C-alpha cells in the first residue's frame, strides 16, 4: 500500500502558475481520500478540472473544489452530495495541511482547503486527509491574490490535476 | 471570524 499523490495545475487569469502536488493519507482517512483522488482524475465523470479557489484569505488558507457553483454553494462527493465525517485523528498543525470544508457535521462535498498556517481551532470539526508535497511556494504565490474578506483579484482556476503515484 | 464553511461563511 502506498498513498497515492495527485496535483493541481494552477493557473492565475489563465496564466499558468506552477503544479501543487500532494500526499493523501489514504492509510488513515481511506475513504475521504478516495473521494479527492476520484476527483483529482475526474474518473466518476466530474471533479475539480477547471474549478477555481473561490475564497483565499492571507495567513489562513486557501478554499476550492466547489465545481458546481464555484462559489462555496456546491460540489458533491463521489459517493453522492454529502458524506460523513470519517474520523479526527489528524490536526491542523502547520501550513500544507489538506482538509475538508464543511456546513455542519457529516457534510463532506468535494470542498476542501489548503491550510498556510496551523489553525488548530478547526480540529475536530474538519477531517484532515492529506498534505502538500511539492510546491508549497505555490501556495503561497496563490495567497498573494487573496484579501481579509477571501475574495481574490484574479481568477485562480485548477487547470488541470491528476494522479502521479 | 475564521472558518471555512459551504453555503453559509461565518465571521
Amino acid at each position: 500500500m502506498v498513498n497515492p499523490t495527485v496535483f493541481f495545475d494552477i493557473a492565475v487569469d489563465g496564466e499558468p502558475l506552477g503544479r501543487v502536488s500532494f500526499e493523501l493519507f489514504a492509510d488513515k482517512v481511506p475513504k475521504t481520500a478516495e473521494n479527492f483522488r476520484a476527483l483529482s482524475t475526474g474518473e466518476k465523470g466530474f471533479g475539480y478540472k477547471g474549478s477555481c479557489f473561490h475564497r483565499i484569505i492571507p495567513g489562513f488558507m486557501c478554499q476550492g473544489g466547489d465545481f458546481t457553483r464555484h462559489n462555496g454553494t456546491g460540489g458533491k462527493s463521489i459517493y453522492g452530495e454529502k458524506f460523513e465525517d470519517e474520523n479526527f485523528i489528524l490536526k491542523h498543525t502547520g501550513p500544507g495541511i489538506l482538509s475538508m470544508a464543511n456546513a455542519g457535521p457529516n457534510t463532506n462535498g468535494s470542498q476542501f482547503f489548503i491550510c498556510t498556517a496551523k489553525t488548530e481551532w478547526l480540529d475536530g470539526k474538519h477531517v484532515v486527509f492529506g498534505k502538500v508535497k511539492e510546491g508549497m511556494n505555490i501556495v503561497e504565490a496563490m495567497e498573494r491574490f487573496g484579501s481579509r474578506n477571501g475574495k481574490t483579484s484574479k481568477k485562480i482556476t485548477i487547470a488541470d490535476c491528476g494522479q502521479l503515484e | 471570524x475564521l472558518l471555512v464553511t459551504a453555503g453559509i461563511v461565518l465571521a
